[PDB]
């Protein structure tokens, strides 16, 4: 989940 | 001796850039948290949760941003949701650090993946005193002993965060100091699985210079505060180790809308 939230927030 | 020269002025402007971004990404600053905790604010007085009766009453009277029959799991879930929000704020802050969005995206993800828990301990200290922790954007205050009273394994979840905060808050850092400290943590060139280390170290070296200058200008009473903060960054590494060990125990021994 942590990676998914980071990639979401970075886009 | 220290001079006010073009190099020092560029480091002050970097420090101010990070402070302004930090204010933007983290609405509840340490200055505003301290004002709430010392009753030195005109803002709304937080509701105090100090026992099961005040929790049951607080669930209803504190206005939580998140829409189990067991108190300890309801609280742990509120904790989990707040960490998702904090990961987003920390990522937004990282995007403002000069150089960061020009790094390989995989390395941006790796820096944040391994950095956000260290930054979460750091930022929780801003919300903590000897008695407890501010919750719900400062609308609530949950006591340290009430959290400790929750059944295993939840009762020992926040204890190491308080322990760190007691020692950390004694350094009396302010938001200008913390902005740079958090940027130094994020630009750690020793995270596992980074592809291009040198560009990360290059940014970190500039951030370390900015932090050192900030602490000399802002902390005349502590000549080795810079070294003391590098010591804390080291401590946070083993502490997050223990936090992720406890998260795994919970994941496999116990039962966010953005995650879907
Ligand atoms: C409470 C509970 C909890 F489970 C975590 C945590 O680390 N969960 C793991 C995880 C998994 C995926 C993901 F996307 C994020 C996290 C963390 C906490 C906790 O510390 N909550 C929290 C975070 C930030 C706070 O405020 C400010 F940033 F200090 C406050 C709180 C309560």
């Amino acid at each position: 989940g942590l990676e998914a939230i980071i990639r979401k927030a970075l886009m | 001796h220290m001079q006010l020269n073009p190099e020092s002025a560029d480091l002050r402007a970097l420090a101010k850039h990070l402070y302004d971004s930090y204010i933007k990404s983290f609405p509840l600053t340490k200055a505003k948290a301290r004002a709430i905790l010392t009753g030195k604010t005109t803002d709304k007085s937080p509701f105090v949760i100090y026992d099961m009766n005040s929790l049951m009453m607080g669930e209803d009277k504190i206005k939580f941003k998140h829409i189990s029959k067991e108190v300890a799991i309801r609280i742990f879930q509120g904790c989990q949701f707040r960490s998702v929000e904090a990961v987003q704020e920390i990522t937004e802050y990282a995007k403002s650090i000069p150089g960061f969005v020009n790094l390989d995206l995989n390395d941006q993800v790796t820096l944040l993946k391994y950095g956000v828990h260290e930054i979460i301990y750091t930022m929780l200290a801003s919300l903590m005193n000897k008695d407890g922790v501010l919750i719900s954007e400062g609308q609530g205050f949950m006591t340290r002993e009430f959290l400790k009273s929750l059944r295993k394994p939840f009762g020992d979840f926040m204890e190491p965060k308080f322990e760190f905060a007691v020692k950390f808050n004694a350094l009396e850092l302010d938001d200008s100091d913390l902005a740079i400290f958090i940027a130094v943590i994020i630009l750690s060139g020793d995270r596992p699985g980074l592809l291009n280390v040198k560009p990360i170290e290059d940014i970190q070296d500039n951030l370390l210079q900015a932090l050192e200058l900030q602490l000399k200008l802002n902390h005349p009473e502590s000549s080795q505060l810079f070294a003391k903060l590098l010591q804390k960054m080291t401590d946070l590494r083993q502490i997050v180790t223990e936090h992720v060990q406890l998260l795994q125990v919970i994941k496999k021994t116990e039962t966010h809308p953005l995650l879907q």
